This record gives C-alpha cells, sequence and structure tokens, in this order.
C-alpha cells in the first residue's frame, strides 16, 4: 500500500481522539447556561 | 364577408389597415396565433425568400471568383453541402444567428407592442421618406416577397427533378 | 401562507357549467368546433395512415410518417376541444 | 428613449448617456442583472488587458529576448516553450497588483470612479476634458484590442505563425 | 531524477532546493522553477511509460503460472485485456512524447485543442519513434500469441516491449520535474 | 498506482472541503 503509514496514524485519531474531543466540547456547550 | 374568398366570413383577427390585407385567412390561423407574431414571420420568411430567389438566379447568371474550383457541377442546394465541408455556410450561419439573436430581442418588443412588424428602422438611403412612397413600397415588400416564397419554392423543387437549376431549366 | 405566484395571463378556469369555458383552450379558443371537428377527423386519419404505414418498424423509417402518426393522439385532443367549442357555441 | 445604435430597439434605463463610451448598446439587457459600474470596471480591465496581450504579440514577433526559451514568435507557442516558474512569477504578481491597486476590496467593495485605480504616475490628464477624451480614446482602443487580441490569438491556433507573419502571407489560393 | 517504478511521479529530490537569485539553477521550487510546461507534460509521458513497462512483467509472470497449470489455456481474454489496457496506454504516450520531441511546443497546446486537423509535424521524424514501431509490432505478437496459444510467444512479445521501452526511457533521458 | 503525493492533494482539498463545512453550518446555526 502506498502511504501505507496513514491509518495507523489516522485511525486511532478519527476513532479515539476525535470522539473524544466531540464528547468533550459537546459536553461543555450542552452544558453551559449561557 | 371576405374579399379574396367570397363564401368564406371575413377573418376577425384580420384588418385592411395590415400591408398585404386581401382577407385571405380560410383556416382561421389568424385567430390561433397571435397576429404580430404572424406578421414578422411572413416579413421575415418574405425576406429571406426575395434573397434566396434572387441568390438562385444570379447563382445561375455567374458565379465569385474562386468557387468553380471549390464546387464544379453542383448548382442549387449542391453547393450548399459543398460549402459545409468547407466554411462558408458555417460563417452566413454564424452571421445570420448573431442577427436573429438580435431579432429574437426585437421580436420581444414586436410583442410588447412597442415595435411594429418587420419594422427594424434600416433605411439608410432615402427611400422612405413620404408616409404615401412607405405604404406602397411596404405593400410591394409584401406582394414581391409572397411571389418570392412560392419562386423558391419552384425553383429548388425544379432543382429536384431536373438538377439544372432555374434559368438552365428554361433553356433546355 | 405568502400569496403563491402564477404566470402573468393566470386566468380563472373552474367551470360548474356543461362545457369549460373556451379559455382552458389557450391559443385555440377562439377556433370554432367545426374547424377542431374537421382537424379532428383529419388528425386520426392522417395519423391513422402514417401510423399503419410504420407498423413493421425498420432501422430506415420515413421521417414524416414518424412525425405524421403524432397526430393520432394530437386528434383525441382535437375532438375534446371539439366538443368543448360545439357546447360553447362556437 | 430608442437606441442610438441599434434604432429599433429602445434605450436601456442604467445607461442615461452621460457615462463615457454610451451609444446605447445594451441590446441583451445585461445592465439590468448586474452594477454598470463593476461592469465598467471589467470593461476597462479587460480592454487593458488586451491592449498588453496584443502589443506583446506583435513586438514578441519581431523581437525577444537574447535567450532560448524565448525564441518562438508564436504568441500562444512561445506560452509553452518557456519557464513555468516564471510565468506562475507573473501570476502571482498580478494577484499582489490587483489588490493594492483596488484597495482589498470584492464586487460590492470595490465601489471612486470605476476603472480610475490611480496608476497614472505622469500628468497627462491635465485638462480634465482631455482626461474625458483620452477616457473615450481608452475604452474605445480597449474594445477594439479586446476584437484584435482575439483574432491574434485564433489567427495563430489557425495559421501557427503570429500576427503580423499571418496577415503577410495569407493564403490566397486555397481555402 | 528517476519515475517510480509503480505510481511514474517523480521520485527523487534531485537534491536541488538551491533558491539562488541570478542564475535560476533550476530551483525546483515553485517561481523558481526553470521548466518549461513541455518539460512537465515529457515528465507525465515517461512516469506511464514507466507505469507500462513495470507491468510488463506482471504479464509475463501471470502468464508463466498458466503455462506451468496441470492443463494449460493461455486465458486469451487476460492476455487481449492486458493488451488492450496496459500496453496500448504505452503506445499511445510514447507516440505523444515523439511528437513533443520533434514538433516542439506545438504539441503542447501552442495550437490549441487536440483537433481532427492537427497543424504540426507527427509523431514522426524522431529519433526514439523507432522504439514505438516496435512496441507496436510487440502488441501485434502478442494478440497474435493469445489466438494461437503459444505460451512463449507471448513471454517473449512482452519482453521485446519492455526492453524497447527501457530503450525508449534511456534515449530520451526525460527532464525529472518536482514543482 | 497512486502516490503520495497524490493522496496530499486530496488531503488538502478535503481539508478545504472541511473549511467550508464549517462555514456552511457556522450560517446555517446563525
Ligand atoms: C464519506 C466519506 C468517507 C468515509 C466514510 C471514509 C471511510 C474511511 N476512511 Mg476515508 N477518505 C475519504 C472519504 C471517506 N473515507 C476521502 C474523500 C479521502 C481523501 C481525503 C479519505 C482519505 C482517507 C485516508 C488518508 C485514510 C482514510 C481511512 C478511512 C477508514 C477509517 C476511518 C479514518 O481513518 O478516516 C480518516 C479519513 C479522513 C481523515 C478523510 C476525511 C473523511 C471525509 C472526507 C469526510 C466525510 C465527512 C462526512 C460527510 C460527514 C461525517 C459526519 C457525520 C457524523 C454526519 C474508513 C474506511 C484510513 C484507512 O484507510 O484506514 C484503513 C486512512 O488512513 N480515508
Ligand atoms: C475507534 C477506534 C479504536 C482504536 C484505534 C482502539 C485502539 C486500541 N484498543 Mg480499543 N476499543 C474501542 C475503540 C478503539 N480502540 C472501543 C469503541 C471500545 C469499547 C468497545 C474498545 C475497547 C477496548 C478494550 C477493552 C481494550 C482495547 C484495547 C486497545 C488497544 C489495542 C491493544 C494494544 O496493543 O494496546 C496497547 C496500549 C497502550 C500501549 C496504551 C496506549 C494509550 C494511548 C496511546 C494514550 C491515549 C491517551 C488518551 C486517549 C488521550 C485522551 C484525549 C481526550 C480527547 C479524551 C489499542 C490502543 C486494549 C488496551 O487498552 O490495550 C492495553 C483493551 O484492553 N480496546
Ligand atoms: C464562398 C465563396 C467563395 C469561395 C469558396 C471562393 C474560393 C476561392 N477563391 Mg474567392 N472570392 C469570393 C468568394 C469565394 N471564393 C468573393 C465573394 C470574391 C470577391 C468578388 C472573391 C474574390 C477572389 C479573388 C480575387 C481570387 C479568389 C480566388 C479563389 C480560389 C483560390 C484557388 C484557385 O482557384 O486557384 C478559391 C478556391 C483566386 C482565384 O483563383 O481567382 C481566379 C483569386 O485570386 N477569390
Ligand atoms: C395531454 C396533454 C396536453 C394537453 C391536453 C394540452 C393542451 C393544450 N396545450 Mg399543451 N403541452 C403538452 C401537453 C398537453 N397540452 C406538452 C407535453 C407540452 C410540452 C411540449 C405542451 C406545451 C405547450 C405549449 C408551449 C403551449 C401549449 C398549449 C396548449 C393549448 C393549445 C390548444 C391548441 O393548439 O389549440 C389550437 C391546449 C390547451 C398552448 C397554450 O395556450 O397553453 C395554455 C401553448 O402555448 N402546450
Ligand atoms: C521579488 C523580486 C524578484 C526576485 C527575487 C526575482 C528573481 C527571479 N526571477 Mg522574477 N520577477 C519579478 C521579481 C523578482 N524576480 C517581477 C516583479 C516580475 C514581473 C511579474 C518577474 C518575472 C519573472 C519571469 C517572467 C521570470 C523571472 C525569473 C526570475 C529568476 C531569474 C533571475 C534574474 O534576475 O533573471 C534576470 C536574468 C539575468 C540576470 C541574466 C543572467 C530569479 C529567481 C525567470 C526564471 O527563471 O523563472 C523563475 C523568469 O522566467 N521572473
Ligand atoms: C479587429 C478584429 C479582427 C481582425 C482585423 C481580423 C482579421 C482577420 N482574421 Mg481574425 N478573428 C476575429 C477578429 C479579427 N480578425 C475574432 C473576434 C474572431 C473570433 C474569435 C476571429 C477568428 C478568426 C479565424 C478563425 C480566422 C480569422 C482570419 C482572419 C483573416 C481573414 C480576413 C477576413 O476577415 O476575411 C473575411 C472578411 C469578410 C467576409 C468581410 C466582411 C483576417 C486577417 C482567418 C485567417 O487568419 O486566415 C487563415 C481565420 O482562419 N480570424
Ligand atoms: C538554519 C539556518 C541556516 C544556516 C546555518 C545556513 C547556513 C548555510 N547555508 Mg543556508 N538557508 C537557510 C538557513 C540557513 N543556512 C534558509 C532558511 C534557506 C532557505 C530554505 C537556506 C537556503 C540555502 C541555499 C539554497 C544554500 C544554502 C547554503 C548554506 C551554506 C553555505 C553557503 C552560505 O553561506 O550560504 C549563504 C547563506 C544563506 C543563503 C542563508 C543564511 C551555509 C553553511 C548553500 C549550501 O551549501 O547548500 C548545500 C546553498 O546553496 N542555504
Ligand atoms: C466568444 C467566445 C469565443 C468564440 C466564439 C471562439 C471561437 C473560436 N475559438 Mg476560441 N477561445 C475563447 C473564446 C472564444 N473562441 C476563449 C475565452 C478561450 C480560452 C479558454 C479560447 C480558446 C481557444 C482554443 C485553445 C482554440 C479555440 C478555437 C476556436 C474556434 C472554434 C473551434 C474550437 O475548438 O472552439 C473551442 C472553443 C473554446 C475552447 C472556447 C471555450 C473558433 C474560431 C480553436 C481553433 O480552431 O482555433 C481558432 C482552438 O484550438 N479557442
Ligand atoms: C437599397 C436598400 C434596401 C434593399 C434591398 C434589397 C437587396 C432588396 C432585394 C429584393 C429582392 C431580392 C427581390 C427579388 C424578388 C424575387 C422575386 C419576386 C421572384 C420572382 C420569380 C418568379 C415569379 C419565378 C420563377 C421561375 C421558377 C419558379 C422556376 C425556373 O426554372 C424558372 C423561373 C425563373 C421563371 C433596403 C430596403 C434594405 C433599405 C434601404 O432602402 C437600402
Ligand atoms: C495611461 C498612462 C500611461 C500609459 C500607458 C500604456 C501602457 C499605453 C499602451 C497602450 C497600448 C499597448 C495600446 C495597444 C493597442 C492595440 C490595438 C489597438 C490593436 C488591436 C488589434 C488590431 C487592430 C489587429 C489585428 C490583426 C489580426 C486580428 C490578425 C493578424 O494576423 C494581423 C492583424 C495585425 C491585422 C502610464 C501608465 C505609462 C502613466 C501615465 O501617467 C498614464
Amino acid at each position: 500500500m502506498t502511504a501505507a503509514y496513514l491509518p495507523s496514524i489516522l485511525v486511532p485519531i478519527i476513532g479515539l481522539i476525535f470522539p473524544g474531543l466531540v464528547m468533550a466540547f459537546a459536553f461543555i456547550y450542552i452544558e453551559q447556561d449561557e | 364577408m371576405s374579399e379574396s374568398v367570397p363564401f368564406l366570413k371575413k377573418p376577425e383577427a384580420l384588418d385592411s389597415s395590415m400591408a398585404g390585407y386581401a382577407g385571405f385567412d380560410p383556416l382561421g390561423l389568424s385567430s390561433i396565433a397571435d397576429i404580430k407574431f404572424l406578421q414578422e414571420s411572413e416579413i421575415k420568411h418574405c425576406r429571406i425568400a426575395m434573397l434566396a430567389a434572387a441568390g438562385s438566379i444570379a447563382q445561375d447568371i455567374f458565379t465569385f471568383p474562386g468557387v468553380s474550383k471549390v464546387v464544379g457541377t453542383a448548382k442549387m442546394t449542391g453547393v450548399h453541402d459543398v460549402l459545409v465541408k468547407q466554411g462558408a455556410m458555417g460563417q452566413i450561419l454564424l452571421w445570420t444567428s448573431f442577427l436573429e439573436v438580435f431579432g429574437t430581442i426585437a421580436l420581444l418588443e414586436t410583442l410588447d407592442g412597442k415595435r411594429a412588424p418587420g419594422d427594424f428602422k434600416f433605411d439608410p438611403l432615402g427611400f422612405s421618406k413620404n408616409a404615401e412612397t412607405a405604404k406602397r413600397y411596404q405593400l410591394s415588400e409584401i406582394k414581391n416577397g409572397r411571389l418570392a416564397m412560392l419562386a423558391t419554392g419552384g425553383m429548388v423543387h425544379g432543382y429536384f427533378i431536373t438538377g439544372k437549376g432555374p434559368l438552365e431549366l428554361l433553356t433546355n | 401562507f405568502s400569496p403563491v405566484p402564477s404566470p402573468e395571463g393566470t386566468k380563472e378556469t373552474y367551470w360548474e357549467t356543461k362545457a369549460p369555458s373556451s379559455d382552458v383552450l389557450g391559443i385555440g379558443a377562439g377556433v370554432s368546433s367545426g374547424n377542431f371537428a374537421a382537424a379532428s377527423v383529419f388528425a386520426a386519419l392522417v395519423g391513422g395512415y402514417c401510423t399503419g404505414q410504420v407498423i413493421p418498424l425498420t432501422v430506415e423509417p420515413n421521417p414524416l410518417f414518424l412525425a405524421g402518426s403524432f397526430l393520432l393522439p394530437y386528434s383525441w385532443a382535437l375532438h375534446v376541444a371539439a366538443w368543448i367549442q360545439k357546447n360553447n357555441g362556437k | 428613449d430608442m437606441s442610438a445604435s441599434v434604432p429599433f430597439l429602445p434605450r436601456p434605463a442604467a445607461l442615461d448617456g452621460s457615462m463615457v463610451g454610451d451609444v446605447g448598446f445594451d441590446p441583451l439587457g445585461f445592465t439590468t442583472k448586474y452594477d454598470i459600474k463593476w461592469l465598467r470596471e471589467s470593461e476597462l480591465k479587460h480592454g487593458r488587458v488586451c491592449m498588453l496581450a496584443s502589443l506583446g504579440c506583435i513586438v514578441q514577433e519581431i523581437v525577444h529576448l537574447p535567450f532560448e526559451a524565448t525564441s518562438n514568435p508564436v504568441a500562444s507557442e512561445a506560452f509553452f516553450q518557456v519557464p513555468a516558474g516564471g510565468l506562475w512569477q507573473i501570476f502571482a504578481g498580478i494577484g499582489i497588483v490587483e489588490h493594492f491597486s483596488n484597495n482589498f476590496k470584492m464586487s460590492g467593495s470595490t465601489m471612486r470612479a470605476p476603472g480610475n485605480l490611480g496608476f497614472d504616475p505622469l500628468n497627462f490628464g491635465k485638462n480634465p476634458s482631455a482626461r474625458a477624451r483620452y477616457e473615450l480614446a481608452e475604452i474605445k482602443n480597449g474594445r477594439l484590442a479586446m476584437l484584435g487580441f482575439g483574432g491574434m490569438i485564433h489567427g495563430c491556433f489557425i495559421t501557427g505563425k503570429g500576427p503580423i507573419g499571418a496577415l503577410t502571407s495569407m493564403d490566397w489560393h486555397q481555402s | 531524477a528517476s519515475l517510480d517504478p509503480k505510481t511514474g511521479f517523480p521520485i527523487q529530490g534531485g537534491s536541488r532546493e538551491k533558491l539562488c537569485g541570478g542564475s535560476a539553477s533550476a530551483g525546483c521550487q515553485p517561481m523558481t522553477q526553470a521548466a518549461s510546461i513541455l518539460d512537465k507534460q515529457r515528465t507525465v509521458l515517461a512516469g506511464k511509460i514507466t507505469v507500462a513497462a513495470n507491468k510488463v512483467p506482471v504479464l509475463t509472470a501471470a502468464v508463466d503460472k498458466m503455462k506451468t497449470a496441470k492443463k494449460p489455456k493461455l486465458d486469451r481474454d487476460y492476455v487481449l485485456r492486458y493488451s488492450a489496457l496496459y500496453l496500448t496506454t504505452l503506445v499511445d504516450a510514447m507516440e505523444q512524447y515523439c511528437l513533443r520531441d520533434a514538433n516542439g511546443a506545438k504539441a503542447a497546446g501552442g495550437a490549441g485543442l487536440p483537433k481532427f486537423k492537427e497543424t504540426l509535424k507527427p509523431a514522426s521524424s524522431s529519433s526514439l519513434y523507432s522504439y514505438v514501431d516496435t512496441v507496436k509490432s510487440g502488441i501485434a505478437a502478442v494478440s497474435a500469441a493469445a489466438k494461437a496459444g503459444d505460451f512463449d510467444g507471448v513471454n517473449k512479445a512482452a519482453g521485446d516491449i519492455k526492453t524497447a521501452a527501457d530503450s525508449f526511457l534511456s534515449t530520451a533521458n526525460p527532464p525529472i520535474i518536482f514543482n | 498506482m497512486i502516490s503520495d503525493t497524490q493522496i496530499f492533494i486530496a488531503l488538502i482539498l478535503a481539508l478545504v472541503s472541511l473549511v467550508l463545512a464549517i462555514r456552511l453550518g457556522r450560517a446555517l446555526y446563525q
């Protein structure tokens, strides 16, 4: 595979950090009074 | 009642003031379409047919320099095919399509009513400055144009049978 | 809920009479019932004749007989217009 | 009322006569759909590019820099036989010049007389009426050069020679 | 410095990052590039040739597997579909490099859109057109062997293509442009 | 085959789409 390193970089980020960040920031937005 | 067709009733949408009025509308086509549209269409068919008839006759009489080696035998409509392989017919198409884009606009204000049928204001030479000579020239344009439409049909159809072309068909 | 636009020249066409007003015929509102009825039969005969002449369809069909075959359904609309005009006194 | 250039057509509302270059020639009603200040700015900018381009076509066919990749005198073919790093460098520079001259503005933002970009370092427009005469000159030479450059580039696609070369030897004895 | 075997993209950096004003030094960085658009089209064509030629042993290796089998059939469909896809792509790219190499900048679009009446010199009058002829004959051999059932014929013919395409690249020495 | 540079072109253009998607979403959100 060409650029074979990309799945081992992008899959943990997309699968763990990306949801971990949207859940973290969505929680802040849904739990703020203003 | 109608002038041209005495048995038939006068066409409701047709009036004497309009050029080339003979009360001729047996099928009542003027009732179906807007009269200004038909009038512009008749004038346009007239002027193209006058050009076509004179073109048929002149192309019999003489030929412009060099056309004889582009096209040798073909006379009436055969030349059209030879010149589409060349670029002549395409060039004329492009420039008449330019003029007919502005004719599209012109017909739109005719249907808005601010322009008379066939009136392109193209009178460079002083031939319509009387409004009596103008009406006579208006009638002669319509009549010569109608005669030219029938003549263009007769010249091309004669070519379709014989291939002679108009004046050559006359001679033999 | 907001004004619904229609093209200019929109007129009222709802009818509860025997026949619709001649306005439902558009550009043919002034044609007589005799003229539709004769056009209706003419379009039916010519359309059927042209249709009949090309029923075994070939790779070279006559284009006038194809175009002339469209007169058969067009005749159906013609006799409906003939019935409408006859019942409006035209 | 009627159009001065197109006698059978009415005169477009957005022309009004005052604006330089008006002979009532707007048949397709483009002024009703767009702001005419933007249209004139576009027309002036187009004509200015075209005057530069036509002058470029003639002068390149006569003379070129004493280097290879500049020898070819056919304008279209010269565009390709030349370093593309230089060509993009011109494209970037044009992008810079466009920004500063228009004072970093968009279509609404640009409008200031249309086309008055301020780049007239010499005092040619001494008399303002002589300025007006030069304005009519500018648009007429620009309009002429738009058609003129277009003819040159399409001659070059057809003939493969360039402007003066295509004129001097035009094949009268064939299509 | 060369073209990637499978991708056909400029691979080596060429060790040229010179900003060098004055002499451009063919600085591979854009706006310092000394390469013409014609040179870049030539590198694209050479890249296509590399992909095709590296694919040539795939046919050679596939044909060898076919011959080795318990019963041998020489899949005429595979051999033809290779020739219709990879082999024809080689010939057309080789012809185009010849066209640019002979007529010059006109083939780069100087004469305009590709037309039925190309107003430029043909792919002939090129020193490397002979190599294009070799590949064309080889394509005919590949098809002829497939119709006949000759396993050895396909393998030799593909080898002829491989030598010819490599020979074309060596004589041409296509400019390697990374911009 | 596809080069890594070609993959990087796609990542640039998809990034441009991500920026435009944010702006469209912010406009819809008001
Ligand atoms: C809807 C489109 C779509 C989908 C479902 C996938 C799916 C996948 N891709 Mg992606 N990909 C796409 C488009 C898409 N691709 C495009 C257009 C590109 C070119 C830029 C890529 C480039 C790409 C790379 C380089 C890699 C993947 C990989 C993967 C796999 C793992 C997930 C990952 O790492 O994502 C990462 C994907 C990206 C960073 C690219 C952006 C994704 C698209 C453009 C956005 C789609 C947004 C969508 C419309 C809305 C989602 C929100 C939703 C809640 C409503 C998975 C099969 C990985 C893989 O193969 O692992 C085996 C990997 O390494 N993809
Ligand atoms: C969506 C993608 C995804 C990916 C890429 C992974 C990746 C992994 N999982 Mg899986 N997992 C996932 C989803 C995913 N998980 C889901 C949805 C579930 C629930 C069903 C699980 C449940 C699960 C279990 C139960 C286990 C794993 C394990 C593992 C690890 C594999 C074994 C290994 O060698 O670990 C070696 C791991 C390490 C050396 C530790 C690395 C820790 C990382 C690098 C630091 C992370 C920091 C943190 C995320 C930052 C947070 C930021 C903030 C925004 C939240 C690997 C890290 C195993 C594991 O944890 O391995 C120990 C394991 O036991 N997973
Ligand atoms: C000056 C100028 C103006 C202008 C203008 C112009 C160019 C005006 C041109 C007008 C023209 C071209 C008139 C030609 C009409 C031809 C006719 C009526 C045909 C009759 C043929 C018959 C009966 C036949 C036949 C035949 C048959 C069928 C078959 C043949 O075998 C035999 C035969 C040949 C006998 C305008 C108005 C624009 C404005 C301004 O003022 C400037
Ligand atoms: C404003 C001002 C100053 C200035 C300035 C500047 C930069 C002035 C430059 C002005 C220029 C470059 C004018 C050039 C116009 C070209 C034309 C009109 C040609 C059209 C083509 C034709 C007729 C043709 C053709 C051809 C065809 C199609 C086919 C060919 O085969 C043959 C043929 C040749 C016949 C500055 C900025 C210095 C400062 C100052 O404070 C204010």
